[PDB]
């Protein structure tokens, strides 16, 4: 029974070790995601949460009729 | 002996030789804010999938 069907205890042990390492890495990455989202929404100087402003290319740089501007 | 100008002579743009210096700050503007940094580096693949509570792909 142990030879034909059941897996070795070392195989299950190291498979469990790899699974635990992968899930611990995923949990740490999720916590880092929450922290970075909070910090960079609060500061607003990151690639995300960048609400758009007016583009500066639409300003006319030519002189006007009245120079007091 | 003053010549009356023709049509279009007074409507053209001329050049001036002026001895005043060019003002570097005509609008009296302060320093602009520092721009946010851009993205750099190769687009690496996803780390351990989507991580949506059970998904590894």
């Amino acid at each position: 029974i142990a030879r034909t069907f059941f897996d070795a205890p070392e195989k299950n042990y190291e498979r469990t070790m790899a699974i635990l390492q992968i899930e611990s890495e995923k949990a740490e990455l999720r916590l880092k995601e929450l922290e970075v989202r909070r910090l960079m929404r609060a500061k607003g100087d990151g690639p995300w949460f960048q609400y758009p402003t007016i583009d500066k290319a639409l300003i006319d740089h030519s002189p006007k009729a009245t120079p007091d501007n | 002996g003053w010549v009356r100008p023709d049509l279009g002579e007074l409507s053209k743009v001329t050049k001036v030789k002026t001895d005043r210096p060019l003002p570097e700050n005509p609008y009296h503007s302060r320093a602009r804010p520092e721009p946010n940094p851009e993205v750099e580096g190769d687009l690496k693949p996803a780390r351990h999938g989507s991580r949506l509570f059970f998904w590894t792909m």
